[PDB]
RNA sequence: AAGUAACUUAAGGAUAAGAAAUCAACAGAGAUAUUAUGAGUAUUGGUGAGAGAAAAUAAUAAAGGUCUAAUAAGUAUUAU
RNA sequence: AAGUAAUUAAUAUUAGUAAAACAAUAAGUUAUAAAUAAAUAGAAUAAUAUAUAUAUAUAAAAAAAUAUAUAUUU
RNA sequence: AUAAUAAUAAUAUGGUAAUAGAACAUUUAAUGAUAAUAUAUAUUAGUUAUUAAUUAAUAUAUGUAUUAAUUAAAUAGAGAA
């Protein structure tokens, strides 16, 4: 005979749903688990209705603000990179840098990279890779570990569109026959960050034109 | 195996063919499965009642 | 060559049909009655002395220009000098940074 | 679909598998009281387990 | 590259019913990314930790016995082999030890 | 000294015989991988696949009228007190005999459940393996592959009957007759059959139509787990089988 | 609750909308309509009850652009 | 003649896959790091906390709190 | 190192509100032998620790169980309005 008339679920998968209002010996008899006679017995009071006392969403003062200007980077630890390298998944030709796009391709970072990647230092001891990295930013300790390894970090600015283009340049080419140009940092805070040598920002490390233009303006 | 099937009149299943590594093994299988059913048609395997005795 | 031209996107093809490249259209605003009147610029009507809105509204013009850039057919389109829009690499290069960027 | 209780969201913020909140009783009438004693009420506080379930129900996407 | 190879290149030992894989032997296949299928699992609301071992082909009982022999420090009781899906559950977070034991062969 | 003594490498290829259609004649073996055609028969996975498919299939046309849907007036039939009878509102109540249903469904009811794609693929493989084990998986081909025994003169390598549409002498036609002969030969007249084609074999389906109640001709893309398992014997094209394998292979 | 029920009026096989005085953010996109994600996010509330976008990416979609206006004044804008 | 359905959220059990999962058109959700109102900050300088990370504070420690580290990442 | 059944020793087995676990009857969908010597329904008397089903007799229908079993579900069980 066909298997189709002898298939069961795996043991522990299914259950019988508790069926109310269906006789006394059932257990869930006349009252059907409701108790006896109140508002909850025949009607609806809200779960978090605290009775009339000042509730736990009212006693306490409202705290903080939502920074809409915030753009949370996805964190990538050096440890994970090292592990990838050990596994022989970190496929890089000599000279080619491990950029955010490259990380995504490899599966170092996974899921949607909306705003960028920060490189943190959770396995800085056993990190020994002389490859060059490039991300939104890195932890100071992580940077130091990279330097020790014989590597080279560069914090690179990416607007959300620019980041997207970096991650998936072929899509833009397919759609429009042209990948979009990478934007300059318009914001003051961003400019300041990438102008820091301590952060290994690209504007100082590559000696950018924007920074020079700003200096000229200041002079004049 | 094709020759054996042709002479026999019966079809030896693909899984069985894959499994059995010798002519002797094939013969033994034939003796086990097809032969008794051929001898006695009431003893043969029925599809709707696979757990028959 | 003809087949390659045909293979061009629709809007661009339509533009070429209705404003062909044999006519050297003006860089500056002109009379609306003129033959060399640029469809991207706002041309003045000679009797009423009112600036007519561009024959190709600004979005459409931009799209056409981007299509031309894609297929390398920019110079056959009429000039977009006096329309304030720049595009892509030229825009990037020619622009001055904002006062806020240079002088916070 | 279900939605967050906005007042509760304003009052409460996530901290791993709990919610943190501000202290009550430090907005006026502070003069006269001991400053050291008052310093107890300045910081934050983790949710009491009694109302944790309620908080979860209020904030389904936290 | 080809899903079904040609009849010439396939050896006899590669086929089913050869080399006696069913009788008292086993295999433990690695994951897609290429790691040992041994996992911590935090059941009953983080209260019950257990170590799960997946992707076992062949005789699971034998494999379990071999692992017990390798790791005498874990008790005999705490080795629940669920037969429907063929995976062997251990009580503690004994993942790393299991991996160490397996690595040398799988 | 020896850590895992009983470790070993599993077998990876099962041989399926490639046949000519009208008469199921062995042309070649083809080694299909063990994962497709000889997986361990996990019933639970198979069950999951079947139930999900059944749920997807659902029409869900149950549409009993609730007290709103039901078409009485909203008027109170008897005044609350001073009637000498029980309290009543409108005539639509579930309590009364002509009134609408309590907790009434409203069509079209959506019974669609979800399954992980990998689980579904595994189930598909599993069903196929079970079929192979049974001896109910007839792979027909020989066009692409290199043969051992040559194809017969009156058979053909694809899954189809020749000159089915031709019907000159009598109302009876040849493809139907051939099919009947085939059925007679392999002792599967009343048995359920499942012909998994690659491309649309119009002549085959025409031939089948007489035995439409038991014979189900399906494409390579539209074939289901249910279809495979219900079948008493599946007749799959080699190319179609390859395609299925490719579809439901575990990715690496 | 809700611009809902209702009443009233007027049209067509559909109507409405539609080729940017639109979005966006120094990079860019390119009419409108419907759906999915974005997102119960920003936003807002006797800051109670509760209400809640857009950009962007996907589908569905059709050839989707195209002049018919001598380029628009009691109009934009302002106060209320 | 009475605990039903839809859209959601949180738990649990099993099953699939697993440092990834779902989805494969891209995009997204969850996980992979803990914090903080928020900010350009983020886990052993030579090992278990006596080290480190964050918030308060600070020259830097200490101090409260939570988190991170003892062939193989969870 | 399991499951079923059976021994021995021990402890436990009243229960409203409530919580948890396990079954059965009914109806539909998937798979599905068989047959008037059969099946279904009813009555009566037996049987099985028994809301259930089964045996026999009797009656009426039907050339026949969407039947046993496993799953999926429910307008799934009424002395209480
Ligand atoms: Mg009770
Ligand atoms: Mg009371
Ligand atoms: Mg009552
Ligand atoms: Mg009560
Ligand atoms: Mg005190
Ligand atoms: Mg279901
Ligand atoms: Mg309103
Ligand atoms: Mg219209
Ligand atoms: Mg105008
Ligand atoms: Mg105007
Ligand atoms: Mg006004
Ligand atoms: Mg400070
Ligand atoms: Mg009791
Ligand atoms: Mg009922
Ligand atoms: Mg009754
Ligand atoms: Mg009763």
């Amino acid at each position: 005979v066909s298997i189709l008339g002898q298939l069961k679920p795996s043991d522990g998968s299914t259950k019988s749903f508790k069926r109310l209002g269906r006789g006394p010996s059932s257990g869930l008899g006349k009252t059907s688990g409701r108790g006896q006679k109140g508002q909850k017995a025949r009607g609806k009071v809200k779960s978090w209705f605290e009775g009339g006392q000042t509730p736990i969403y009212k006693l306490f003062p409202k705290i903080g603000f939502t920074n809409v200007g915030a753009k949370p980077l996805k964190e990538l630890n050096l440890k994970r990179i090292q592990w990838f390298h050990d596994k022989n998944r970190l496929h890089l030709q000599p000279g080619e840098v491990l950029d955010m796009n490259k990380m995504r391709k490899l599966g170092l970072v996974t899921g949607p990279i909306k705003y960028g990647v920060k490189i943190l230092a959770s396995g800085k001891f056993h990190y020994n890779l002389p490859i060059a990295l490039e991300a939104s930013r890195a932890s100071a300790k992580a940077i130091a570990a990279i330097e020790k390894a014989g590597g080279k970090f560069t914090a690179r600015y990416y607007t959300p569109l620019g980041l997207r283009a970096h991650l998936n340049p072929q899509w833009f080419l397919e759609k429009r026959g042209r990948v979009p140009l990478q934007a300059r940092p318009t914001k003051r805070r961003d400019i300041d960050f990438y102008s820091k040598e301590e952060k290994r920002g690209y504007l100082v490390m590559e000696k950018d034109k924007l920074l020079q233009d700003i200096k000229e303006a200041q002079n004049k | 195996t094709k020759f054996l099937q042709s002479k026999s009149g019966y079809l030896i299943p693909d899984y069985e063919l894959t499994t059995l590594s010798t002519p002797l093994q094939f013969k033994r299988y034939i003796k086990e499965k097809i032969l008794p059913s051929a001898n006695d048609p009431k003893l043969a395997y029925k599809e709707a009642e696979p757990n028959a005795i | 060559y003809k087949q390659y031209f045909d293979s061009l996107p629709l809007k661009l093809k339509s533009f070429f049909q209705r404003y062909p490249p044999s006519i050297k259209y003006s860089p500056v605003s002109t009379s609306t009655k003129a033959i060399n009147a640029n469809p991207f610029l706002p041309n003045k009507h000679p009797v009423t002395q009112r600036f007519h809105d561009p024959k190709y509204s600004l979005r459409r013009m931009s799209d056409v220009y981007k299509l031309a850039l894609r297929y390398g057919v920019e110079e056959f389109l009429p000039p977009i000098e006096n329309t304030k829009k720049l595009f892509f690499e030229e825009k990037y290069n020619k622009k001055t940074l904002m006062k806020g960027v240079l002088l916070p | 679909l279900m939605k967050t209780h906005k007042g509760t969201a304003k009052r409460w913020r996530r901290t791993g598998n709990t919610f943190k909140r501000g202290i009550a009783g430090r907005k006026h009438g502070n003069i006269g009281w001991s400053h050291r004693s008052l310093k107890a009420l300045t910081g934050r506080k983790i949710a009491h387990p009694a109302y944790s379930k309620h908080l979860k129900r209020l904030l389904p996407y936290h | 590259a080809p899903i079904f190879p040609k009849l010439e290149d396939v050896k006899m030992h590669e086929l089913i019913g050869n080399n006696n894989f069913g009788k008292k032997t086993y295999y433990v296949e690695r994951s897609r990314t290429g790691n040992l299928p041994v996992y911590s699992a935090y059941k009953n609301g983080g209260n019950k930790i257990i170590t799960e071992i997946r992707k076992i082909e062949g005789d699971v009982i034998q494999l379990r016995n071999d692992l017990q022999e390798q790791l005498p420090f874990i008790p005999k009781k705490s080795w629940s082999v669920v037969m429907q899906s063929k995976k062997i559950i251990i009580k503690g977070n004994a993942v790393e030890a299991v991996k160490r034991v397996l690595t040398k062969k799988f | 000294l020896n850590p895992l003594p009983n470790a070993a490498i599993p077998p990876k290829y099962a041989l399926v015989t490639v046949r000519s259609f009208p008469s199921l004649e062995p042309l070649t073996f083809v080694p299909v991988p063990t994962s497709t055609v000889a997986a361990p028969l996990r019933r639970d996975i198979l069950w999951r696949a079947v139930v999900y498919e059944n749920d997807n299939r659902r029409v869900g046309a149950s549409n009993p009228p609730g007290r709103s849907e039901n078409g009485f007036s909203r008027r109170k039939l008897m005044p609350q007190k001073g009637s000498g009878r029980a309290r009543v509102g409108d005539a639509n109540s579930p309590t009364r005999h002509n009134g609408g249903r309590a907790l009434a469904r409203t069509a079209p009811n959506d019974y669609t459940t979800e399954l992980p794609s990998k689980v579904y693929s595994m189930a598909f493989n599993n069903a196929l393996s079970h079929q192979y084990k049974s001896g109910k998986l007839f792979v027909i081909g020989g066009e692409k592959v290199d043969l051992i025994s040559p194809t017969p003169e009156l058979d053909l390598n694809r899954l189809d009957l020749v000159n089915t549409n031709t019907v000159e002498g009598k109302e009876i036609f040849e493809g139907e007759v051939i099919f009947r002969k085939f059925l007679e030969e392999f002792q599967l007249k009343g048995k359920r059959l499942l012909f998994i084609t690659d491309k649309t074999r119009e002549g085959l389906i025409k031939s089948s139509d007489p035995y439409k109640q038991k014979v189900d001709v399906i494409q390579k893309e539209l074939v289901e787990v249910n279809d495979i398992l219900r079948a008493q014997a599946v007749f799959i094209e080699l190319e179609a089988l390859e395609y299925l394998a490719m579809a439901h292979q575990k990715e690496i």
